[PDB]
């Protein structure tokens, strides 16, 4: 509530409960290296 | 402490966000070892 930010996106899709985890920093598997995958100095968070 | 003395062997098998931290390791262990031999040429070339 305090910080301000230049501009915020939001980046919808959907997912399933096995490899769900790999939504994050430095994670490996079918999604993280061939579907979607963070930069290493990501800052923000993941909703689900 | 790192896991190996030759860098390109450890870069070669860990994957990148824990291969720097094993890196780390080693770029700050030989740069406070040179630190030490240049202090002690800096005394021995006053007593010359």
């Amino acid at each position: 509530n305090d910080l301000c930010f230049t501009n915020v996106y939001a980046d919808s899709f959907v997912i399933r409960g096995d490899e769900v985890r790999q939504i994050a920093p430095g994670q490996t598997g079918k999604i993280a290296d061939y579907n979607y995958k963070l930069p290493d100095d990501f800052t923000g968070c993941v909703i689900a | 402490g790192a896991i190996s003395s030759v860098l390109n062997d450890i870069l070669s098998r860990l994957d990148p966000p824990e291969a720097e931290v094993q890196i780390d390791r080693l770029i700050t262990g030989r740069l406070q070892s040179l630190q030490t031999y240049v202090t002690q040429q800096l005394i021995r070339a006053a007593e010359i």
